[PDB]
């Protein structure tokens, strides 16, 4: 049986780690709902 | 159960211990998560029960007690927060500009941050605070890292 407990509030954070990034990839999703990577 | 707004952990007490299977975020009385975390199984919330409602395996996305409710969406702009819970670490906000996953049916916001399995469903947030999608349905690049989509529902 899967249990949830609470972990914070949803809010955006003024001076957060600011860090990764920005990738343009050609993708393709199967019926399963996975991505993969087309080239 | 605890049915307050805000960003919860899923757990799981079948394998040693108690493991975090992934993250969801609960608005308006609804819990939204990814559907590869809980597979459409019901969940529980102190002595309450949350039963699914509505779930796609493609979308890879399912809503307790309600319809999903999320509806903001990533402007193709600005950056965003991936507000990470990781298992045995507290909630923490990372801040990013998501790049882009083209596909035959259109384009949609990734975020390239570096996080165990158990974080997927970990709201992706706009400057504002509303969540533009969810983390952990992606891709693995050629250096081992992974790449998420930022996943959004349909609100109806
Ligand atoms: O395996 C993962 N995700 C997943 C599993 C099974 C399915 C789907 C996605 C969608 N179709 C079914 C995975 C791998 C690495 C990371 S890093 N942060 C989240 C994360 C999720």
């Amino acid at each position: 049986d899967m249990y949830i407990e609470r972990a914070g509030d949803i809010t955006w954070e003024k001076d957060a780690e600011v860090t990764g990034n920005s990738p343009r990839l050609d993708v393709a999703l199967d019926e399963s709902g996975d991505f993969s990577l087309v080239e | 159960g605890e049915t307050t707004d805000g960003v919860y952990r899923v757990m799981t007490r079948r394998l040693l211990g108690s493991t975090q299977v992934g993250v969801g975020v609960m608005q308006e009385g609804v819990f939204h998560t990814m559907w590869h975390v809980t597979k459409g199984a019901a969940l529980r919330s102190g002595e309450g029960r949350l039963d699914p409602y509505w779930g796609d395996v493609k979308q890879d996305l399912v809503s307790y007690c309600g319809p999903w409710k999320l509806d903001a969406a990533w402007d193709g702009l600005s950056e965003v927060q991936l507000l990470a819970v990781p298992p045995g670490e507290r909630a923490k906000n990372i801040q990013t500009l998501p790049g882009i996953f083209k596909t035959k049916d259109g384009d949609i916001g990734a975020v390239a941050l570096d996080y165990p399995a158990g974080t997927s469903g970990s709201p992706i947030l706009d400057k504002c605070g509303r969540v533009i999608g969810l983390y952990g349905n992606g891709v693995v690049i050629k250096n081992g890292s992974y790449v998420s989509a930022i996943t959004q529902g349909k609100r109806e």
